[PDB]
C-alpha cells in the first residue's frame, strides 16, 4: 500500500475489507463472498480510536 | 428474488402459502321476568281498568 495516492485509496475501496461473519456469537472469519463485506477505515488510517 | 454475481449462491424460486383460523366468542345476557307480568300478560279478568 505503498503507492501513490489514487491508486492506494481505490486499492482501499476495492480489497482492504475484513470479511467477518454475523452468525456466531465470536468473530470467526467468514466464508468467502456468501454476505457482504466488512469495510474499515482504520485499515486506511493505521491508527485505532 | 435477484440475480446474483458470480460465485454466490444464488436463490431458488420459491413459494410460501400460509393459513388464517376464524376464532369464536360468543356473548350473551340473562334477563328476568316474574309470575307476575307473565299471569299477566295474556290473561283478562272482568275487563275493569
Amino acid at each position: 500500500a505503498n503507492k501513490t495516492l489514487f491508486k492506494t485509496i481505490d486499492e482501499y475501496l476495492l480489497r482492504a475489507k475484513d470479511c467477518i461473519r454475523g452468525d456466531t456469537d465470536t468473530q470467526y472469519v467468514c466464508v468467502e463472498g456468501t454476505e457482504q463485506l466488512i469495510e474499515n477505515p482504520c485499515r486506511l488510517t493505521q491508527e485505532a480510536l | 428474488r435477484v440475480a446474483s454475481g458470480a460465485g454466490l449462491p444464488t436463490s431458488r424460486q420459491t413459494t410460501i402459502m400460509v393459513t388464517k383460523y376464524s376464532e369464536k366468542s360468543p356473548i350473551t345476557i340473562p334477563f328476568e321476568l316474574s309470575a307476575a307480568c307473565l299471569t299477566y300478560l295474556r290473561e283478562t279478568f272482568e275487563g275493569t281498568i
